[PDB]
């Protein structure tokens, strides 16, 4: 979503990273969402 | 051109429920010499889901908790009434029928209670088939000492409860409920033959109940029912639902399974009736001779696991022979099985012959046959309801043993 | 709400006749 | 059927079934040709003895060939005959053949629930757990309800092998069928969840 | 209990009310002048409102009922795309199907039309 | 029905019940006509025969 993608970039301007991870309930593999 | 081309029950039977929100859909209540029944008034077409056949509001029922403490839903017994003390003095496990009988007799005494009206459509003392009403001569026609002793204990337990709680010193509001022992015995008979036990949710409280449900206690029993009961918690309505996808023809009787997995002696002890096609009836064999379980099941197209045996009626076409008795035969016959080892035909014939001899030895224990019992029923003119019930019971067991001899004969030949 | 809790043998083997 | 025909069939089928139980597919073939010489037509139960004899000697190709003979003779295989072939396919790990035979039983209008249960236990027993999961899920998603013993078998074996994805899929289908998971099934999933590093 | 007289026909006691129910007289009656009201109830779509409440009495959770209806509606559109979106709405089709599954009878997707429309081009105009 | 040779008693019953044409009479069954007053079972055969002869 554009509201959240734009938020990530503004936080990056302050040297903070905001990563969204999905943990699969089946095989427990962590996926980094493209934000 | 259109110009050139079992009696119905009392109309007031449905009306007294109907004015109190009882709804019946596509069925009619019909009365015969053997009693009331529910029949499809039209062709009930199959649907994707179970169809609603009847809706019975909760307020028209008499229910009590199966487990202690005894609470009544709806609560009709006033606080401090002596009837609760009588209900509270019962054995929690065995005396559920006494508790329901006390509630039933109490309900008949209430002016506003629905069962004051509905009680007039209950079978009378000489019309109820419960063995609690059977005389010693009626029990003599059972030809089953185990069942006879069970009934005598039931009659003794019911009578002693009345004598203890309806003695001379009790209040008039108690005396007028069961003035005589036969009145209380009749109430217990109604309780046993008509009680429906279900798990219900009422509001937020989930509990097991013993229920007296009007218009649903008119459904007869079948081990292959076309209907089932479903409690609808949100509006407190008991639903009678026909099986999903099952087409029901006009005039077909609507039935439920009273007692899954129960033998005829259990059906006789509780409901005072038996069926010749009970798929759970058992016969005591020695086990010396055994037939091949897999072959017997496949010869008669009996599929499924042992606890869910059913007849694939579409794989036989017109073989009317296979019914619940043959399924019962599969479960009760001595059988062997070795995964996929085939049976030798000559060794299976010896077993079939020996099993048939043992079947005839048991038929020879009965003084009469199943045909002679059938014509005895037709010749009756002044027989008690329980006497005819006792004769039907022993005839059904004879018909079951005779079906086994026929099934074994077919199986032995179809193994070639 | 509605988001709660994640929202051929027997062929070619016939009788020759 | 005359009395003479019945007498001959009994002694022909006595010999045939005594060689199927003897694990002698060759002898069971000789009797069938004896029946043909006498003019008797081999029925479904004569070809059942031929299938069983091959099946008992772990012979998948001969048993499949025997089934082709039965279909080619115009006879209808018995439900037990298909179950012998299905159980044999599972013992060799041939899930594709086991599924092909289950499709035939449906085409023959039989009841495949019991044969499907047998196929899954054979694959599990013969260490083909990966194939067993594929067959089990297809039946479970197809609407068939497995036995409670087989449900407890599939969940436990998957969790012992570290296969949480299959064990969670099955337990979801077990509850959809109408069998609610208990402490035992949850303890199986937890045995794998506790080692993933995410508490 | 069992009684046969002379000719073998069983004779039996027919069960009757043999008692007075005052609810029978004053409850099996009918009002005669609701034709206009009934016709407007169908026109405004109030019938489906009662059907929705009927279906929700058989549901433990109304949020799973909403999800299931939407799931069934999605399947209808994929199966037959062109039949929905105009006079037949997929969600209305699901609801009428589920009422018919109970054994009751409703028109398909609650769709009804004006029979007194004076030909093509004419739109019924609403009196606010 | 005026053009069928019905007896006057039968004609008055059909007109009283607003049965005017031949098609209206046909769509009526044999039980409905008995429900009409003064029209009985003995009148069905003679009415059917007239329609049988027609
Ligand atoms: N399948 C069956 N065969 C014979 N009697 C049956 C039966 N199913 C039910 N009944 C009878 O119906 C009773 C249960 S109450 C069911 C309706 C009953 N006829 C009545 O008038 O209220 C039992 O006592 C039994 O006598």
């Amino acid at each position: 979503p554009e509201s959240f993608r734009l938020l990530v970039r503004e936080l990056r301007s302050l040297a903070l990273e905001l990563n969204h991870f999905l943990v699969s309930e089946k095989n427990f593999q962590i996926n980094r969402k493209e934000v | 051109f259109p110009l050139f081309q079992l009696e119905s029950a009392d109309p007031d039977f449905y009306k007294i429920g109907y004015v109190r929100r009882v709804r019946a859909y596509g069925v009619e209540f019909k009365e015969g010499p053997d009693g009331f029944g529910i029949y499809a008034s039209k062709d009930i077409e199959p649907r994707r889901r179970a169809r609603v056949i009847m809706e019975i509001p909760h307020e028209l029922m008499i229910t009590i908790r199966q487990k202690h403490p005894w609470m009544f839903f709806p609560d009709i017994v006033p606080i401090g009434h002596p009837i609760f003390d009588i209900i509270n003095s019962t054995d929690p496990e065995r005396d559920w029928d006494l508790r329901l009988a006390c509630l039933l007799l109490f309900s008949f005494d209430r002016e506003d209670h629905f069962w004051r009206l509905y009680g007039d459509f209950l079978p009378a003392a000489d019309e109820c088939s419960s063995l609690l009403l059977a005389t010693e001569e009626d029990l003599a026609e059972l030809q089953d000492p185990q069942l006879v002793s069970t009934i005598r204990q039931q009659q003794k337990r019911v009578l002693e409860f009345w004598e203890k709680n309806w003695h001379s010193g009790v209040p008039l509001k108690i005396k007028r409920l069961a003035e005589d022992a036969e009145r209380f015995i009749w109430a217990v008979s109604i309780a046993q033959t008509r009680c429906i036990s279900m798990k219900t949710r009422i509001g937020a409280l989930v509990q097991d109940l013993n229920m007296m449900i009007p218009y649903a206690d008119m459904l007869n029993h079948s081990f292959e029912p076309n209907c089932f009961l479903h409690w609808r918690p949100k509006d407190r309505i008991l639903e009678v639902m026909s099986n999903a996808g099952q087409a029901i023809k006009k005039g077909e009787e609507m039935t439920i399974n009273y007692m899954p997995g129960q033998k005829n002696n259990m059906l006789m002890e509780r409901y005072g009736f038996s069926t010749p096609v009970n798929p759970w009836d058992a016969i005591p064999f020695s086990g010396d001779s055994r037939i091949h379980l897999n072959s017997f099941l496949s010869v008669f197209n009996i599929f499924g696991l042992p606890e869910e045996y059913y007849h694939d009626s579409e794989l036989s076409g017109d073989d009317s022979f296979v019914d619940g008795a043959v399924i019962a035969a599969a479960r009760t016959l001595p059988t062997w099985s070795d995964i996929d080892l085939p049976p030798i035909p000559s060794a299976e014939r010896k077993a079939v012959k020996e099993l048939q001899d043992e079947c005839r030895k048991m038929l020879a224990e009965y003084p009469t046959t199943s045909e002679q019992d059938q014509k005895l029923l037709d010749s009756l003119s002044e027989a008690r309801t329980t006497f005819a019930t006792a004769v039907k019971y022993r005839m059904h067991r004879k018909m079951f043993i005779g079906k086994i001899i026929k099934a074994l004969d077919i199986y032995q030949e179809r193994l070639l | 709400g509605t988001g709660f809790n994640k929202g051929d043998i027997l062929f070619y083997h016939r009788e020759f006749c | 059927v005359s009395a003479l025909e019945r007498s001959l069939r009994l002694t022909f089928m006595d010999e045939l079934m005594e060689r199927a139980r003897n694990r002698d597919p060759s002898g069971v073939s000789e009797v069938i040709y004896d029946m043909i010489a006498a003019g008797l037509s081999p029925g479904p139960r004569s070809f059942h003895g031929l299938v069983v004899a091959h099946a008992l000697n772990g012979d998948e190709q001969g048993a499949m060939h025997s089934l082709r003979k039965e279909l080619g003779a115009g006879q209808r295989p018995l439900p037990e005959t298909m179950i012998a072939l299905v159980r044999l396919s599972g013992s060799k790990g041939n899930a594709q053949r086991g599924l092909e035979l289950l499709a035939a039983m449906e085409k023959l209008n039989y009841d495949i629930r019991q044969a499907w249960l047998i196929l899954v236990e054979e694959l599990v027993r013969t260490n083909h757990l990966e194939e067993a999961n594929k067959v089990f899920l297809k039946g479970a998603r197809g609407g068939m309800r497995a036995t409670d013993q087989l449900y407890d078998l599939m969940i436990e074996e998957d969790c012992k092998a570290g296969d949480h994805s299959n064990a969670l899929d099955i337990s979801y289908e077990m509850e959809a069928a109408g069998r609610f998971a208990t402490t035992f099934h949850f303890n199986c999933l937890l045995s794998v969840q506790a080692t993933c590093g995410i508490p | 209990g069992i009684q046969r007289d002379d000719n073998g026909r069983r004779i039996w006691r027919r069960r009757t009310l043999t008692k007075k129910d005052d609810m029978l007289r004053y409850k099996l009656q009918r009002v005669p002048f609701v034709e206009e009201q009934v016709r407007k109830i169908k026109e405004v779509g109030k019938v489906m409102t009662m059907d929705i409440e009927r279906l929700l009495l058989s549901e433990d959770n109304r949020f799973e009922f909403v999800n299931s209806v939407a799931a069934e509606a999605t399947e209808y559109v994929e199966k037959n795309r062109d039949e929905y979106g105009g006079t037949k709405k997929a969600i209305f089709h699901v609801l009428s199907n589920r009422v018919n599954d109970l054994g009751f009878d409703r028109p398909e997707a609650y769709a009804e039309s004006d029979p007194y429309k004076p030909g093509p081009g004419y739109l019924k105009e609403y009196y606010t | 029905i005026d053009q069928l040779e019905l007896p006057p008693r039968i004609y008055n019953c059909l007109k009283k019940s607003n049965i005017h044409t031949l098609l209206d009479l046909l769509n009526n069954s044999q039980e409905d006509l008995i429900k009409m007053e003064h029209f009985h079972i003995e009148d069905v055969k003679k009415l059917l025969d007239i329609l049988e002869k027609k």
